[PDB]
This record gives C-alpha cells, structure tokens and sequence, in this order.
C-alpha cells in the first residue's frame, strides 16, 4: 500500500491495484507531516507525473468491472467505416442511454 | 412522380399549369427570402442512398 | 457468405438471403484493406448496383417476416377499384397505425 506522506513511495502500480474506492480513504487518512530528508528520485514534482498513471489505468479496471451495464461502443465520427465504397461513414452524435437491464 | 404509377406517363403529365411555376414561386423566390446566401444545392449519389 | 472485402463475390442470391438486421453489422465489422487481385465484371460500379438490387429484394424478406403485423394495403389513391359504374374508386391515406396484437 502506498503512503501519500513520502515522496518516494508513489508508484504506478500502487495505485492500479488499489481501488477506485479504496482511493479515496487511503489518502484522506494519511499525515499532515511531510517528510524531506530521503526524497523521490525524479524531484518533487516528478511524483507527480507518477501518480496519474495509476488513475488512467484504473477507470479501464472501472469499465471491466461495468462492462455488464454498458454497450459496445460504434464509432462518433465518419471516416471510419469498413466499406466506404457503398454507403458512407456514419457518427454517433452520442445521445444515447448505455444501460443494459 | 405521380400517384398512379399503374397509369403511368411519358408524354402525358398529371399536373397542373401553375404545379412547376409554384416551384418556380417556392424555389427562386422563399428560399432565397430565408437563405440570405446560405443554402446550395446537392447531386445526389442514389447508391449511397 | 460474400466476402466484403473482394468486389467479385456480391450477388443478389447472397445478399436477399441476408436479412437486413444482419446486414448493419457485416458492414462496420469487415476488413478496412481493399484488395484488388480480382476485379467485376460488371465493373466496380455494376458491382454496387449488384449489391442494391440486393438489398432492394431483401425487403420483401424483412416484410413477411413481420406479416401478422400490418394491415392490408389500402389503395392510396383514386383509379384502383374494379367496380366503378355507380361509385367511384376512394384513396385512403395511409396516415393509420399499422399495427396488429
């Protein structure tokens, strides 16, 4: 588990595996003390650029996990089709409802 | 065009004298009263349709 | 089944046979790579208008599937009836609900 009071600790794989859920409390619980004298190794704000990446990877956990409640998503915009000799390239302006009962 | 394909035509219409000029009235002249230059025409790919 | 990446596979027999609710998925789900190793005879515009008639005869298909659903055709308009010695021949406009529990 990571702690959110020490710079060297965040990495990427400390917060995919966390919950989304889990996320929340982990670091609201942590210490308002920051401590300097062993830092993280790309800077202060290096850790920073290290703890988005679990987020991205974790709302791809989020959508396995609501994959039973949405659709396959069809493409938003023309250009993209397979046979583009006959018919043209639709786009979904997405006003739909993805919602399976 | 008309309603009875059955009674069909190529050298005997089914519409009026005015039928066209009231196209004439509708195209030339309502169009351009709510174009103000925006509007143009399109040739029409009837397979892609 | 026609191939939908070679334009020398598209019949009428093929693609009537297709119902049309399968005919929106065989479309966005092929390969995007035209090859062009084997062309039509028709040439490749004949081999789009191979693929309408297609398309064309196969709603018949997609209608009598969905025959204990409508009513009968109405004559639409004047001149379609047979007895028309003392009563003339009406045209119904379709505006109704087609529609049968």
């Amino acid at each position: 588990a990571p702690q959110f009071h020490r710079p060297s600790t965040i990495t990427a794989d400390n917060v995919r595996a966390l919950g989304t859920r889990g996320l929340v409390l982990a670091t609201n619980n942590a210490q308002f003390i920051m401590d300097n004298s062993y830092p993280h190794p790309h800077g202060t704000q290096g850790a920073v650029r290290e703890f988005l990446r679990g987020q991205a990877a974790a709302l791809t956990d989020l959508g396995v996990t609501h994959a039973n409640n949405t659709f396959a998503p069809q493409p938003m915009f023309a250009g993209d089709a397979a046979a583009e000799w006959l018919r043209p390239s639709f786009g979904l302006k997405r006003t739909y409802s993805p919602f399976v009962v | 065009t008309q309603a009875r394909a059955a009674d069909a035509a190529d050298d005997r219409p089914h519409r009026p004298a005015d039928w066209t000029v009231h196209h004439k009235i509708y195209y030339y002249v309502l169009v351009p009263a709510f174009s103000r230059g925006r509007c143009c025409t399109a040739g029409v790919r009837f397979d892609r349709v």
